[PDB]
C-alpha cells in the first residue's frame, strides 16, 4: 500500500485536491512522524474513516517522508519524541506556556509547521472539539476566544510559518556500527548495531555491551523523512524501541522499553569502520590515587596513549569499537585530557565530590495493575556526583560534573500532611538501583476516605564516597493514572 | 413533600423520596449517553427537562409516569452544538433557557460559531427565538419574576429574554480590584431552587500581602439572589481548603460547602460556622425546604442527608447499582402531599 | 509542573498535582473525580473526555468505584 493511494481512496473522501495538486490542510502543515500518526488516528477514531494496518502505516510514513520536518527543526524539543522521562517542557512566553501547554507539552506545538490560515483552522479545532477548554484554569481568567484569534493565532502563525519539507534521507544505512551509551540505574555501556536493508526498511540487531553481561535485540526499522529513525526490536519476550536522528551516517537518540518508556537508554552509533573518533568512555571520572579501568568507546582508536602530567597508566586491549585503558590520576582533583588514536578524552579526577544531585529532582510515577488494563509507571532516579569548579561555588551553572555514583536509596514522606497520612507506607517502594516501583491502582479501603495509594513522597540517595558527608533528595509524587496517552504527549 | 431528582449513567435520572430515604422511581431515557447533565422541576413536581446526550438534546418527562413526553435536538449536521451547563425553565413553566455553544463542520475543518441561547416554548417543546449571548457562561438561572435571564460567566450577565439582549454586566471578574486579587470562580451545579439564591464559592488573595504568605488566600462567597436581582460578593473565611459547589438555605441565613469536607457558613457574619470531614469527594449541595437537611451528591452515586444545624450525617440513599451522578447537575423538588 | 511532562497544569484541582502541589487535594478516591474530569473533558490530554472525542469510554462502569478495572487507556501501548 502505498501513500498516494491511501491520499486518493480514503483521504480523497473529505480532503479536496485542488488543480493544483495540493491536498487541503494536508499541504499546509508540517510535523514530525508521531505526529501525522497521532493526526490519522484522530481521523480514523473521531471521523470514521477506516483505514487497514498497512494503509495506516503507509499514509503516515507517506506523511513523515514528504511533509516532515528537518532535525535542524526538532531541536530543543527531541525530548517528546524520545519519551525521555528527564525533561522541561514549556513554550516561549507566559502566555503562551499557560494557553498551550497545560494540556499537553507545548513540545508537541513547537514541532509543528503551518500557514497563518492553517494554524486558525487548528485553534477552532480545539475550541470545537473540546469546547469546556475555555472554561478551564487559564482559560475562564481571560477572554480566551477573543485572545486566541488576536494574540494566539498571529503568534503562532508568525512563528512557525510552513516553509518547506527536507529531501527525504536518501542513502543506504545498511552495515555494522559501533554504538555507547549508557541506561539510568543499569549503567554504561558498549555495543553493535548492524543494519540489512529489506526494501523500504532495514532489519536490525543492536547488541548492548554493559560490564555484568551483554544482550541482543532483533525486528525491523526505517528512516522516515530526513533523518528520523524509528524501529522496534525484540528479544524473548522483551521489546524495545528505538527512536534515533540519523544524520552524516551518525545515530544519536534514546530507545526504550516498549512497555515502559520510562525505562531506556540514550546512544550514539557510527560506521565500525570509521577513522578514528570517540564516542565515549566509562568511566569518565579518576578517583585520584587509584588505578581504575576505562571503556573507550569508538572508532579505529587503536593503542595509541600520550597521558598527560597528572596521569600514568597503559593500554589493556583494543579493537572491536573499544580500547580498554587501565590509568591512575595521582595530581590535583579536577579535569584532565589525553589522546588515544590522536583523538581527544575527557575525564574527571577527583577524591571526594562536593555534592551530589538527584536526576530527576523532580518527578512522578503512576499506580496500576490490580487487575486493571493500565500497568504501573515508575520513576528511575539516580546520584550525580559533582565538583564545585573553579569559582568556590557549592552549586551555581559553573561548576564540573562526575558522573552517576552507586548509592543507598530510600523514600519517606514529603511533608507533615504526608506523613499523617502515611503516605511513604501507601505510596511504594524504591530498590537499590533506585528504581521507584508504585502501588496498586484502585481505591485502598484501608486508607482515609477509602483513597487511592499515591503520595507526596521524597527520595533521598546517600552515595558512600569517603571525606563522607554525601546525601541529597528528590521530589516524588506517586500519583494515578492517565487514560489518554499519546505518541507526543 | 421533598424529592430530589438525581441523573444516574448513563440513561438515568432518579426521584428520591427524601421523607422514607428511598428511591422513588427511575427514569431511563433512550439516546442519553453518556449521562444527563442539567435536570430541570416544573412547578408541581409531576414533569421535568433533562439535558442529555452530551449536552446536545434535551428531553420532556413525566416524572411519575417515566415516559418521555418530547426531545429537542440543538444539533444539527452542519452544526453540533453543546448546551453544557446551561439550561434552565422560567418559573411560570412556560419557556426553557438554552445555551448554545456550537461549531459549524465543514469537510475538513472547524468553524466556532458564536455562544446563544435559544428560548423553547415548554409545552410544544419548539424553538421561539435565539440570540448571541456572552461566551464562557455556565449556568443560566430565571429571575423570580421571569423578566430577566442571568448567565454566570466572566461576570454576572444580565439579559433581558424579551428583547434578546444584554442589559446589564454585574462585576465578578473585577470586583474589588484595588483591594484583592482576580476572583477564581468554577461553578457549574444548578441548585438554587429551595432559596432562589444562586451561589457560589470563589478565590482570591489580599493584595497587600505577601503572596508567598497563605494567610493572603482568601475563600469567598457569590450570591445572586434571583427574587431581588441582587449580587453579593464576600470573604467569608481564610482559605485553607476548596468547595466545589454551595446551596443557600431557604431562610438565606446559611450557606454549605463541599467537596472533601462539609462546612456551613453564616451569611449573616460572613464566617464560618462548622466544618466536618466526608467519607468521598462530594459536587453537589442542595437544602430541603424546611432548611433542616442539607444534600451531598455527585462524584460517585450516592445521596447523602446532613442535619444543617449539626452537620452530623443523618443517612444516604443509593442510587440503583450505584451509577455514578459525575458532574451532572442535582435538584430538589416538591410535590403538594 | 513543566518538569512533569505530559501532566497538566489546569489546576481544577488537577489531575497529576494539587493546585498546592500536593496530592491529597486530588478527589479522594481519584475515581471520585474521573467522570467529573472526562464527561466535561476537562483534562483531554490525560482522561478520555466523553463529551466529544470518547463518547463510549466508560460504557458498562456506571458503578466508578466497582467497575474502575473496565476503563481502558484509549493509548494501545506504545511510545
Ligand atoms: C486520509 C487517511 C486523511 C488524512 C491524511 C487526513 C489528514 C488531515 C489533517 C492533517 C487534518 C488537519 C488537522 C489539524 O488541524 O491539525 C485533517 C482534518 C480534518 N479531516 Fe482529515 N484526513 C484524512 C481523511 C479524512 C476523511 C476521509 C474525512 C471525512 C470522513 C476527514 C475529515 C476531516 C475533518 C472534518 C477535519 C477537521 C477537524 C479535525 O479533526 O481536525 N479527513 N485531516
Ligand atoms: C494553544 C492554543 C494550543 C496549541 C497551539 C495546540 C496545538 C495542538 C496541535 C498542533 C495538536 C496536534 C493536532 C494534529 O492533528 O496535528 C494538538 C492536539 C491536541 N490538543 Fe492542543 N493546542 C493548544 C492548546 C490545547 C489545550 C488548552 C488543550 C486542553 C483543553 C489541548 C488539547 C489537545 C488534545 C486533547 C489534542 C489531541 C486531539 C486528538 O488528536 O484527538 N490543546 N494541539
Ligand atoms: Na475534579
Amino acid at each position: 500500500v502505498t501513500g498516494e493511494e491511501v491520499l486518493q481512496n480514503a483521504c480523497a473522501a473529505c480532503h479536496v485536491q485542488h488543480e493544483d495538486g495540493r491536498w487541503e490542510r494536508i499541504d499546509a502543515a508540517r510535523k514530525t512522524p508521531e505526529g501525522w500518526d497521532m493526526t490519522v488516528t484522530r481521523m480514523m477514531r473521531n471521523h470514521g474513516v477506516a483505514l487497514e494496518p498497512e494503509e495506516r502505516a503507509a499514509i503516515v510514513r507517506h506523511l513523515s517522508d514528504t511533509r516532515g520536518l528537518s532535525l535542524a527543526e526538532t531541536e530543543e524539543r527531541r525530548y517528546i519524541l524520545e519519551r525521555e522521562p528527564v525533561a522541561w517542557d514549556e513554550g516561549p512566553d507566559t502566555s503562551m506556556t499557560q494557553t498551550c501547554g497545560r494540556c499537553h507539552s507545548y513540545a508537541r506545538v513547537a514541532l509543528q509547521r503551518r500557514t497563518p490560515e492553517d494554524w486558525k483552522h487548528l485553534v477552532n479545532f480545539h475550541l470545537g472539539q473540546f469546547p469546556t477548554l475555555e472554561y478551564q484554569a487559564l482559560a475562564r481568567d481571560r477572554d480566551w476566544w477573543g485572545i486566541a484569534q488576536a494574540e494566539i493565532i498571529p503568534f503562532l502563525a508568525r512563528t512557525y510559518p510552513l516553509g518547506e519539507a527536507p529531501d527525504a534521507y536518501a542513502d543506504d544505512a545498511s552495515g555494522a556500527y559501533v554504538l555507547a551509551g549508557r541506561q539510568p540505574g543499569r549503567g554504561d555501556y558498549t555495543g553493535r548495531l548492524v543494519l540489512k536493508k529489506a526494501g523500504e526498511d532495514y532489519e536490525v540487531t543492536m547488541t548492548l555491551d554493559f560490564a555484568d553481561g551483554s544482550r541482543s535485540f532483533s525486528g525491523t526499522g526505517r528512516i522516515l523523512g530526513a533523518g528520523e529513525w524509528r524501529a522496534t526490536l525484540s528479544d524473548g519476550t522483551v521489546t524495545i524501541r528505538q527512536i534515533f536522528a540519523l544524520q552524516d551516517g551518525r545515530f544519536s537518540g534514546r530507545w526504550h522499553d516498549a512497555d515502559s518508556d520510562v525505562i531506556g537508554g540514550r546512544l550514539a552509533a557510527v560506521k565500525a569502520d570509521a577513522a578514528p573518533q570517540v564516542l565515549a568512555v566509562a568511566p569518565a571520572r579518576l578517583k585520584i590515587g587509584e588505578e581504575t579501568q576505562l571503556r573507550v568507546a569508538g572508532t579505529g582508536l587503536g593503542s595509541d596513549l600520550t597521558l598527560p602530567e597528572g596521569v600514568a597508566g597503559s593500554v589493556e586491549s583494543a579493537g572491536n569499537g573499544v580500547t580498554v585503558l587501565k590509568l591512575t590520576a595521582t595530581g590535583t582533583p579536577g579535569p584532565v585530557s589525553l589522546e588515544l588514536g590522536g583523538q581527544k578524552v575527557d575525564l574527571v579526577a577527583y577524591d571526594r565530590p562536593d555534592r551530589i544531585s538527584i536526576v530527576p529532582d523532580l518527578t512522578i510515577a503512576r499506580i496500576g495493575g490490580n487487575g486493571g488494563p493500565i500497568p504501573k509507571v515508575p520513576a528511575q532516579f539516580e546520584a550525580m556526583g559533582w565538583l564545585n569548579g573553579p569559582d568556590g561555588q557549592p552549586g551555581t551553572g559553573d561548576d564540573i560534573a562526575l558522573g552517576a555514583f552507586p548509592a543507598s536509596w530510600a523514600t519517606d514522606n514529603f511533608d507533615e500532611e504526608a506523613e499523617k497520612m502515611q503516605d511513604a507506607k501507601y505510596a511504594g517502594s524504591i530498590d537499590d538501583t533506585g528504581l521507584f516501583t508504585p502501588a496498586e491502582a484502585g481505591p485502598n479501603p484501608e486508607r482515609p476516605m477509602q483513597t487511592n495509594n499515591a503520595g507526596n513522597l521524597k527520595v533521598i540517595a546517600t552515595v558512600d564516597a569517603e571525606g563522607e558527608p554525601l546525601s541529597a533528595e528528590a521530589h516524588l509524587y506517586a500519583t494515578v493514572q492517565r487514560f489518554v496517552d499519546a505518541p507526543i504527549r | 413533600r421533598d424529592y430530589i431528582l438525581a441523573p444516574a449513567r448513563p440513561d438515568k435520572l432518579v426521584v428520591i423520596d427524601t421523607e422514607k430515604m428511598a428511591v422513588d422511581k427511575v427514569i431511563t431515557i433512550a439516546d442519553a449517553g453518556p449521562t444527563p447533565m442539567v435536570p430541570m422541576v416544573a412547578p408541581g413536581g409531576r414533569i421535568a427537562y433533562a439535558t442529555v446526550n452530551k449536552s446536545e438534546s434535551l428531553v420532556k418527562i413525566d416524572l411519575v409516569t417515566g415516559e418521555t413526553l418530547g426531545r429537542i435536538d440543538l444539533s444539527t449536521p452542519e452544526e453540533r452544538v453543546k448546551s453544557l451547563f446551561g439550561a434552565a425553565l422560567s418559573p411560570d413553566g412556560k419557556t426553557l433557557a438554552i445555551y448554545e455553544s456550537p461549531v459549524r463542520l465543514e469537510l475538513t475543518h472547524f468553524e466556532v460559531q458564536p455562544t446563544r441561547v435559544a428560548l423553547y416554548d415548554a409545552e410544544t417543546l419548539s424553538r421561539r427565538k435565539a440570540f448571541e449571548a456572552p461566551r464562557q457562561i455556565t449556568m443560566l438561572a430565571w429571575a423570580r419574576d421571569g423578566s430577566k435571564l442571568y448567565g454566570l460567566g466572566r461576570d454576572l450577565h444580565v439579559m433581558d429574554p424579551e428583547a434578546g439582549t444584554l442589559v446589564e454586566d454585574k462585576p465578578i471578574q473585577s470586583w474589588e480590584a484595588e483591594t484583592y486579587a482576580q476572583p477564581d470562580v468554577l461553578a457549574v451545579w444548578n441548585q438554587h431552587e429551595s432559596s432562589g439564591v444562586m451561589a457560589t464559592p470563589f478565590y482570591t488573595a489580599r493584595k497587600d500581602i505577601d503572596p508567598a504568605d497563605p494567610t493572603a488566600y482568601r475563600t469567598g462567597l457569590l450570591t445572586m439572589d434571583l427574587e431581588t436581582g441582587e449580587m453579593a460578593m464576600r470573604e467569608v473565611r481564610i482559605m485553607d481548603v476548596f468547595y466545589f459547589s454551595t446551596a443557600v438555605n431557604p431562610a438565606k441565613t446559611r450557606a454549605f460547602g463541599a467537596y472533601n469536607v462539609l462546612e456551613s457558613f453564616d451569611l449573616e457574619k460572613n464566617a464560618s460556622i462548622k466544618r466536618v470531614p466526608l467519607p468521598h469527594s462530594y459536587y453537589s449541595v442542595n437544602v430541603s425546604t424546611d432548611g433542616s437537611t442539607v444534600w451531598l451528591g455527585g462524584a460517585l452515586g450516592d445521596l447523602a442527608a446532613y442535619d444543617a444545624e449539626t452537620l452530623e450525617k443523618k443517612g444516604q440513599v443509593d442510587l440503583p447499582g450505584n451509577a455514578s451522578m459525575s458532574l451532572a447537575s442535582v435538584r430538589l423538588f416538591t410535590r403538594d402531599e | 509542573m513543566n518538569a512533569l511532562v505530559g501532566c497538566t497544569t489546569s489546576f481544577d484541582p488537577g489531575w497529576e498535582v494539587d493546585a498546592f502541589g500536593a496530592v491529597s487535594n486530588l478527589c479522594q478516591p481519584m475515581e471520585a473525580d474521573l467522570y467529573g474530569c472526562a464527561d466535561p473533558c476537562w483534562w483531554p490530554a490525560q482522561v478520555a473526555d466523553t463529551l466529544n472525542t470518547y463518547p463510549n469510554w466508560s460504557a458498562g462502569a456506571d458503578d466508578v468505584m466497582q467497575d474502575w478495572r473496565k476503563l481502558q487507556s484509549v493509548f494501545p501501548e506504545t511510545k
